[PDB]
């Protein structure tokens, strides 16, 4: 189950850190 | 149930402190949500009038 919880982890991290924002005056 | 009560009603309290703002008579308020501005009305951008409002 460890192993899981492994993927787990990863699949949070890689939908944590791939979230950003750009102002408004940005593109 | 004493400890949880009055932990959910102060952190109500405190979310809605938060959460309100008020824009002074001299100044208008713009919002700003992540980046881009809150638009309404068929995609015009809004301007906050001199008075208490809400924010997230």
């Amino acid at each position: 189950r460890v192993v899981t919880i492994a993927a787990a982890a990863i699949v949070i991290i890689w939908a944590a850190s791939g979230f950003y924002t750009i102002k408004e005056a940005e593109r | 149930m004493r400890k949880s009560v009055i932990a959910i009603i102060i952190i109500v309290l405190v979310v809605l402190y938060m959460s309100v703002f008020v824009v002074k008579e001299g100044e208008r308020g713009i919002t700003l949500r992540f980046g881009k501005v809150l638009r309404d009305d068929d995609n015009k951008p809004l301007v906050y009038e001199p008075g208490l409002h809400f924010k997230i």
